[PDB]
């Protein structure tokens, strides 16, 4: 009812929202203790399915689940772990200087191996680490966590807009699509662009910028790419991060919390959307 | 609603102000999200591209990259439109006008189709503001998916001639009775070609490795034909399935991948999505509060969200 | 003077960003827009190239007799050596005023359609208005560059 | 060649002909408005707004309708102009860059033009870095400091050297022939006739026809650069001073009934912007309310 | 690059066709186009359509026009395959420049157990636009096109220079190379510019080499008695780090490349014969064993070279039929009474054309005499009124008249026949020989085939020199009297007027009925029955039309 | 919200009353949205469409057709349900009853057929007025799309016989799909019509495309770009399937619409779109079978 | 043929010969025939008296 | 449209094929789109039908 609260109790083995900002684009970790099984399934047999059986098992080594399940993944944890992967180096790598000095690359180094191992056996990182929200409160303990980081529509950026102002956490991120500029409202999405066996199972996390519908986004997902050179398949999944109902309030900064480039985005209808991955 | 207005820009033909009154509940394709916008991008002259007007398959592609909007209230100064793509958050269920020869149902998903009918052109003309208006025809979605397959395949017959001139017209439609004839006047090629390619390229990926085992059971299909009712009615007479009847190819690597289960996945990925990648997305659903089971031609039906 | 008790300087090295664009050689619409409403036969002495024919020994007595006719007909396009400056700028006495358009080019009444390295006597008749190219700066006429 | 003319000027040598400069200063003035007693109407209405509740209340605006007519049949209540505060955009040396926008077929010798690409746009204050994408502006860079004011644009038009200096000792038309829609006599064809038909003489300087035939005639080098129909610039947001002079439609688009002519001069909309470091051509959403006798 | 590759996807079609085929990559350079009559500026203005058809030498028909591909790139066209250009790294391979042209691979007619037929011509056509003036035609026989073997020996020096230039690029640039590129350099060191023209001019080619192993095994044996992952896999990461992608265009620049020089029998020119390793085209090392056989190029030669028979119609009667007992497709060029194509000549396709140039001129020249037998009465056919002193202009036209009709026919002789087929009379006959089918370049409007009142003109200069003043056939609809009317619709001067409207114009129109007009200024015109003089035999004309018609969809 | 009332009919027993006490928080489907409704619009006997009992196809036609309603508070003489499909997005929190998988903190659960689980579980019958309330199963979007394609794949091996498809691990648990003893023999006769639908739409189209594309490209931008992204995929499928199978334009293009008409049916039939969301507050983020969960309105 | 529960003929040459022999013009005759999901679509005629 | 039957008699398309069809002999004579008759005073009674 244009104001909501959500809560999930996890560890600070992940994000450590005390080390994060007030505004962070948190993911969950849905199906957290999953993927020894789907490592074996869903892949053609030339992928040697005994890789992710150890790969996530080295992740929680860096992080026993207990009663506080592994979850609440930060926005930082994918950018810096793919910083060595995608086509931005020493600028996306400034996100690694943000994490390891505030959060830890010990958990990144196990997970950057997962980002070459999850995508290896066709266990693609979309529909795992589902969207949760914008880190409203951080009522966490010392080594444990209790975060309210509301999902559920536009109210996350009104109740942090009548007061976290939604950073993009990298100037390389918030992909400035539509340089063909005009007035309107912004429509935000979460795309994982892949490269399968060309760049050896590439991982990518960035947000697009468009005044485009979901039907005007799929052909926009076929155009503007140079990573078509694959053949397996089902690359470039995306869901709706929702509407920023203003293109006027975007910004360009390098000040956060290590000087990391960052984009202020004030006022967002967080339509949670749905994923799609077929081609 | 997240209110969006379109003003009356310049002058009025005095009966044509009443023509804007009887368009309450229709749909405007405005290619933006504005707090105010001129009426110039509204009409079909904006639908016309550089030099050339779209065909009824190009208008599908023209209605692709624009935004539908519902006429809510009609002022002599403005027209308040509600942005369907975002502002469908209406427990008041903002109302639409059915301009269609089909009496629908209760509970139909409703998708929008350009005017292609033989007698429901929806042509209203403004001469003070020199503009032409084609309103889309809201229709039920299986009947909508029965139309778009006809018009592309009619343009598939625009590539190759070969056959004698007596072709099956693709111009007789069937809803419980109700013989419908549509318009076949012009078929622009690029609207056919780009629609044909995605019909090709999606049907490429919808075949996989474990898909091939299913092809063995094609003679198994006709074994059910002469021994039941359901199968024999399922098997169409104008089908290639009755024509193709007149094998593992071992290559077995590993055999723990579930090859038959993986076949139905990627087939559904692309051949399962063939109505919506060719046509417009349905977001309008029939929902009347009074318990009325159908909605008459010309009525004001209440409209709820995405199906 | 600037917006002070301050001096300023404008060179012709100032003119680097304007004269050096590749639009100085952009005269496509010029030849097209002047082409309609044609010009008559302007007895094209200097507006036509002949391919050579025979030896050079008699080549005069070819061209002496070949241009015996359309040489005493009228005048050539240049008469401006007699014209002083601003006599070109005035509306009388220069019918070729509407033919001087580009600093880097020339619009003159030449032959219509016969390809140039060929023939001796061009078919006097309808005329054409095309281009040549001004090569060096001295080709500007002497009412625009004083002696 | 344009390549040779790049190569003559930096050395310094007069290349057969000359130029002319058209630029735009801007001056904030304190005007004086006399009025007659009973001139306007200015009625009043009613005050209430309960608008959309935005969180913790809408907070209750109350707008009021009004409206006003010109209650007077003549030129009531007019105007003056007396002081010069400060010359907002500077008297400046800043040249014009034509490589700011895409307008022309390039050289076919592509080795040559890419040499001349950065040769011109080495370090202009109006020279972009990371040059033109498909759609969008050139993004003129920002220098670290600005002192005197907004920057000028010194656009150049080729002139023969052999004119009078007597012309340009007058407020004259820089194209070399009178062009505005004042002088025409309402015969429905004389407007373009004084513009391009050089069979007649100049309305301004009638012993001759033009002053620069390279700037005057149709399809001339002056006319090829800054015509609004050709639109060489249009990607580059740098305001042409010469756009105002060289437009076949816009001077012809004006009326000529004198009653509406002078009052538009009291409040015209310029093509310039007093909210930008250079003369950025006017953004389509803003007003300026200039005077502009030119 | 890819125009050689995408035509192989059209070679991935056919399946089981009418005749099994091949494909030869042929790189025409600049002067072979320029001496042909191809304006190099207009194709420089990369995928481009080429209409191709193939023609037998002896007898028979032709192929219909096949839409093909092209890549016209002004560069070192040999050096661009050999030293390609990464967008970030254009100095990955510095080279020596060369000439350049269009990249077009061309298919080959074969047999079951393919023995290719020399002297038989595949015909190119470049279409700048629609018009026949925007068209040229090129000639290529398989003697011109097919070498017996390629020269992949030149590919041996190239590939190790590639590994040294990956050893050269990282050492110069240093730490600016990314993490995948700083590895694959030194993995090529543990294993001068590249001039691409030396791969043509160094005398080395292909050999079976089985005779060159036994000739070396019995040569190193005496020496012995007296004494008594690869580098190519590191080339992929060499490209995948410097480019960032796969690029199947560059994938065969790493594999075996033979670059063979040949020559053109029409204009003394040179061109290039190319075969990769992974090409399904000819000379590829992934192809179908039944390819080509150089047997006809050795049979009819040596049976005429050992017998010293200079022309094989002077071949001995047993020496004729014994070759016919060997190769049976030669009954055409040896045992046909009057083949419409000339047997055993180089210009047999050219002499096929020049007859048509001759046979129409007699059909012209004996028809001009027909309507002008004696003193004529022509009175007029159009409506053009005079001023009073304008009649004295026609006082010249009395005196001027008879010198023209020689010089028209002199100019009809004076044109090349290759330049005659772009004019109106050479296509109006094709609009009539298709009526005894849509002729080429589609210069014929949609309404020329409606009436006989739709004529189609050419325009010649009356005064000065008697020269043609058109590119376009200007089709003017003509209604005692009848006034003229145009049809519906890069700028040519004379194309604005009605026929016979003004002085210094001769007007010359023709029909699908092939009853033509000769229109003079002043209405003074007359029909000519050239249909009573066109003597074109249909079996002669059926090889004419099929090479000059286009099957309309 | 807009709470809608379903009328309790006449005389029921106390176990019929207690049957109404074991359903507080289930999912209910209804045809129209009248503010007073009866129980006759609710029961499984109200799902008859052709004079016989509906199959899992005949339910999933209606399960995508009529409207979900969730009973908040049970009543004598009434049934209060605050329906999902009315109301603005992410408002009007409602409470569900879990079935054997988790329903994690997100997942966007989907109503679907009972016989994909135990058939005579959740087929709760009223004894007095003798009607049957077969409540749908609320499964989250990944696993709901998973199990729907497995049994129809298991229907193939049950169709014409000669690995085992039924293990299907969750994140923690091992989900026993097979309820062997009496259900699976009823499975392959209650998904009986449905397997024919997944088959006939494959046998038609693949045998249509292999006489479409060879009839295309020579009857050109779509021509060369047909196998451009399908190099060694479609031509390889032309190499594999067209050899070990068999090989007409005017019936062909007539079959083109008809198959793709059936295709547009199945997309509305299959894939089980999300209707309601779990995104709770101050929970343990993990729901167990038989426990309530705060469930919010729109995906 | 409005219904479909009956097992059909086994020979296809009799299957869609006898099917369209009856259905061909009936007032109750299923045109654009029986979908797996959907309705039989009874042909509504234009006027009824 | 004879694909639909007569509303008066649903068990038949028409009762006359010779006049009731489009371009049939009845419509050729008596429809006013052709007006084979009429420059004439005598009222055709069938004009209304």
């Amino acid at each position: 009812p244009r104001y909501h609260l959500t809560r999930q109790v996890t560890l600070t083995d992940l994000c450590q929202p005390n080390a994060e900002r007030a505004g962070a684009l948190l993911l969950a970790l849905r199906h957290p203790t999953d993927l020894p099984h789907l490592a074996r399934h869903r892949a053609p047999p030339g992928r040697q399915t005994e890789r992710l059986a150890e790969a996530w098992g080295q992740l929680l080594e860096a992080s026993e689940s207990g009663c506080a399940r592994a979850g609440l993944v930060s926005f930082n944890f994918l950018v810096a772990a793919c910083a060595a992967a995608y086509d931005a180096r020493d600028a996306a790598e400034a996100v690694r200087a943000h994490i390891t000095t505030n959060y830890a690359g010990a958990r990144l180094d196990r997970f950057s191996e997962c980002l070459r191992a999850m995508v290896h056996t066709h266990v693609f990182p979309h529909e795992v680490m589902r969207f949760f929200g914008g880190l409203v409160s951080w009522v966490t303990q010392d080594e444990l966590a209790s975060v309210t980081a509301v999902c559920s529509g536009p109210q996350e950026a009104t109740h942090t807009g009548h007061p976290v102002t939604i950073p993009a956490c990298a100037f390389v991120d918030l992909d400035a699509e539509l340089c063909l500029g005009g007035p309107g409202a912004a429509f935000l999405y979460l795309v994982f662009t892949y490269r399968q066996c060309r760049d050896q199972e590439l991982c990518c996390v960035y947000v697009v910028k468009s005044q485009l519908p979901p039907r005007g986004l799929e052909a926009a997902l076929e155009r503007l790419f140079g990573r078509l050179r694959i053949t397996t398949c089902t690359y470039a999944a995306f869901a709706e991060l929702g509407v920023m109902p203003d293109d006027s309030p975007r910004c360009l900064h390098r000040t956060e919390r290590v000087g990391v480039p960052v984009v202020i985005l004030e006022g967002v209808v967080w339509r949670p959307g749905g994923w799609r991955a077929c081609a | 609603c997240f209110e969006a207005d379109i003003a009356i820009p310049s002058g009025i033909s005095r009966p044509d102000a009443a023509a804007l009154q009887r368009c309450e509940g229709r749909v405007v394709f405005l290619p933006t999200i504005r707090r105010q916008l001129a009426l110039a991008d509204v009409a079909h002259e904006s639908f016309v591209s550089g030099g050339v007007s779209p065909d009824t398959l190009g208008l599908l592609l023209a209605y692709r990259r624009r935004f539908p909007a519902v006429i809510t209230r009609v002022l002599p100064t403005r027209i308040v439109a509600c942005p369907v793509d975002l502002g469908l958050t209406h427990a008041g269920t903002v109302n639409l006008r059915n301009t269609s020869p089909v009496d629908l149902c209760n509970g139909d998903p409703v998708s929008l189709v350009p005017p292609v009918f033989e007698g429901q052109a929806t042509d209203v003309r403004l001469e003070s503001l020199d503009l032409t208006l084609r309103f889309p025809v809201p229709l039920p979605t299986p009947l909508a998916r029965e139309i778009v397959a006809r018009l592309v395949a009619r343009g598939i017959r625009d590539l190759n001639p070969r056959t004698p001139g007596e072709l099956p017209d693709l111009n007789v439609l069937y809803y419980n009775g109700a013989r419908l004839s549509l318009v076949a006047d012009v078929q622009q090629l690029a609207s056919v070609n780009t629609e044909l390619r995605s019909l090709v390229l999606n049907m490429v990926y919808s075949i996989t490795e474990g898909t091939t085992l299913i092809l063995t059971l094609i003679p198994r299909l006709l074994a059910l034909s002469a021994q039941d009712g359901y199968v024999n009615a399922l098997l169409q007479m104008q089908s290639v399935t009755r024509e193709a009847a007149q094998a593992p190819m071992l290559m077995q690597d590993g055999e723990r991948r579930l090859p038959l289960y993986e076949a139905l996945v990627a087939w559904l990925a692309h051949a399962g999505q063939l109505g919506d990648i060719l046509a417009l997305a349905p977001a309008v659903r029939v929902c009347t509060f009074d318990g009325a089971a159908v909605v008459q031609s010309g009525d004001m039906a209440p409209v709820i969200r995405y199906p | 003077w600037g917006k002070d008790h301050q001096v300023l300087r404008l060179s012709m090295e100032n003119a680097v960003g304007t004269v050096c664009h590749p639009s100085l050689m952009n005269i496509d619409a010029a030849v097209g827009g002047v082409n309609h409403d044609p010009v008559e036969a302007a007895n094209p002495y200097g507006a036509y190239v002949a391919a050579p024919a025979g030896p050079g020994a008699d080549m005069q007595q070819r061209f002496l007799n070949a241009w015996r006719q359309r040489l005493a007909h009228g005048r050539v396009r240049w008469v401006a050596e007699c014209q002083m400056t601003a006599e070109q700028f005035m509306q009388p006495d220069n019918a070729n005023l509407a033919l001087e358009l580009h600093p880097a080019f020339d619009f003159f009444a030449g032959v219509a359609d016969v390809e140039l390295p060929g023939g001796e006597v061009p078919p006097a008749g309808p005329g054409a208005i095309q281009a040549t190219w001004r090569v060096v700066n001295g080709n500007l006429p002497l009412a625009l560059c004083p002696v | 060649s344009p390549v040779a003319l790049y190569h003559q000027l930096k050395t310094g040598l007069h290349p057969g002909f000359g130029f002319t400069v058209v630029r735009q200063d801007r001056f904030v003035t304190e005007n004086v408005l006399f009025s007659e007693r009973a001139s306007e109407a200015y009625f009043l209405g009613q005050l209430q707004v309960a608008r959309h509740e935005t969180g913790g209340g809408v907070n209750f605006t109350l707008t009021q309708p009004r409206g006003n007519v010109d209650l007077g049949v003549g030129y009531t209540a007019v105007a003056a102009t007396g002081t010069v505060r400060n010359p907002v955009t500077d008297m400046g040396n800043l040249p014009q860059n034509f490589y700011l926008g895409r307008g022309a077929p390039p050289l076919l010798d592509n080795a040559a033009a890419v040499y001349l690409r950065n040769a011109v746009v080495a370090g202009n204050r109006l020279g972009p870095a990371q040059p033109l994408p498909v759609f969008g502006c050139a993004q003129v860079p920002r220098r670290a400091g600005m002192d005197h004011g907004q920057d000028a644009v010194c656009e150049f038009i080729a002139t023969p050297v052999a004119t009078d200096i007597n012309y340009f000792r007058r407020p004259c038309n820089p194209r070399g022939r009178a062009a505005g829609g004042v002088y025409a006599g309402d015969k429905e064809g004389d407007v373009i006739a004084l513009m391009y038909d050089h069979g007649q003489s100049d309305p301004a300087r009638p012993f001759a026809a033009t002053a620069n035939p390279w700037a005057s005639q149709r399809f001339s080098y002056g006319d090829l650069l800054y015509n609004g129909a050709y639109h060489l610039n249009g990607a580059s947001p740098v305001l042409s001073p010469c756009f105002k002079f060289f437009t076949a439609a816009d001077i012809t688009a004006k009326h000529r009934c004198l009653e509406r002519l002078i009052v538009e001069t009291g409040s015209a909309v310029s093509t310039a912007t007093a909210a930008s470091d250079v003369q950025f051509k006017r953004p389509p959403g803003c007003r300026e309310l200039v005077e502009d006798p030119c | 690059m890819n125009a050689h590759f995408a035509n192989e996807v059209q070679y991935d079609l056919t399946r089981d066709p009418s005749s099994p085929a091949s494909l030869i990559h042929v790189i025409i350079s600049s002067e072979c186009l320029a001496a042909a009559g191809v304006p190099l500026s207009a194709l420089v203005r990369a995928n481009f359509r080429v209409e191709t058809q193939t023609r037998a030498h002896a007898t028979g028909d032709c192929t219909p026009w096949r839409s093909a591909f092209a890549a016209y790139v002004p560069a070192d066209a040999v050096g661009a395959i050999l030293a390609p250009v990464i967008p970030a790294h254009p100095d990955l391979l510095p080279r020596v420049p060369s000439a350049g042209g269009l990249f077009v691979s061309l298919p080959v007619a074969c047999d079951a157990q393919g023995v290719y037929d020399p002297y038989t011509v595949a015909a190119l056509r470049l279409a700048w636009g629609p018009w026949a003036t925007c068209a040229r035609v090129l000639l290529f026989s398989y003697d011109e096109l097919v070498p017996p073997n390629t020269r992949y020996a030149a590919d041996g020096a190239r590939l190790m220079r590639l590994c040294r230039h990956f050893c050269r690029y990282v050492a110069r640039l240093g730490a600016a190379a990314p993490a995948a590129a700083t590895e694959a350099a030194a993995h090529l060191s543990l294993g001068p510019p590249i001039s691409p023209e030396e791969q043509l001019t160094a005398p080395g080619g292909d050999t079976a080499t089985a005779e060159d192993v036994s000739i070396t095994q019995e040569n190193e044996e005496i020496l012995a008695l007296v004494q008594r992952r690869s580098l190519v896999e590191w080339l992929d990461r060499g490209w995948e780090a410097l480019a960032g992608g796969d690029r199947p265009d560059w994938l065969w620049s790493r594999r075996s490349i033979s670059v063979v020089l040949r020559h053109h029998y029409g204009t003394k020119q040179r061109f290039v014969v190319v075969s990769y390793e992974n090409s399904v085209a000819w000379g590829g090392r992934r192809a179908r064993p039944p390819r080509l056989s150089s047997e006809l190029a050795t049979a009819l030669t040596e049976a005429c070279a050992a017998e010293r028979v200079v022309r094989p119609h002077q071949l001995s009667p047993a020496a004729q039929t014994a070759l016919l007992r060997r190769f049976p497709a030669l009954e055409g060029p040896l045992r046909h009474p009057r083949p419409v194509l000339q047997p055993f000549d180089i210009a047999a396709e050219v002499a096929f054309v020049a007859r048509i140039q001759i046979a129409c001129l007699r059909a012209l020249g004996h028809s001009i005499r027909a309507a002008l037998q004696g003193g004529p009465r022509i009175f007029q056919r159009l409506r053009y009124d005079f001023g009073p002193h304008q009649s004295e202009w026609l006082g010249e036209v009395t005196r001027r008249f008879p010198v023209l009709l020689e010089n028209l026919m002199r100019a009809l002789e004076g044109t090349a026949p290759d330049a005659f087929f772009h004019t109106a009379y050479a296509l109006a006959v094709l609009a009539h020989l298709g009526g005894q089918l849509v002729p080429l370049s589609d210069d014929i409007p949609a309404r020329f085939a409606d009436s006989d009142a739709h004529y189609a003109f050419d325009y010649y200069s009356t005064s000065g020199d008697t020269l043609r003043l058109t590119n376009r056939p200007i089709a003017v609809v003509i209604d005692e009297q009848s006034k003229c009317r145009f049809m519906e619709g890069p700028h040519r001067v004379c194309e604005q007027y009605l026929p016979g409207e003004s002085y210094a114009y001769l007007c010359l129109g023709f029909n699908r009925r092939l009853c033509g007009l000769v229109v003079f200024p002043g209405g003074f015109a007359f029909t000519i029955n050239t249909a009573a003089y066109l003597s074109l035999a249909d079996p002669v004309a059926r090889a004419v039309g099929l090479r000059f018609c286009r099957g309309a969809a």
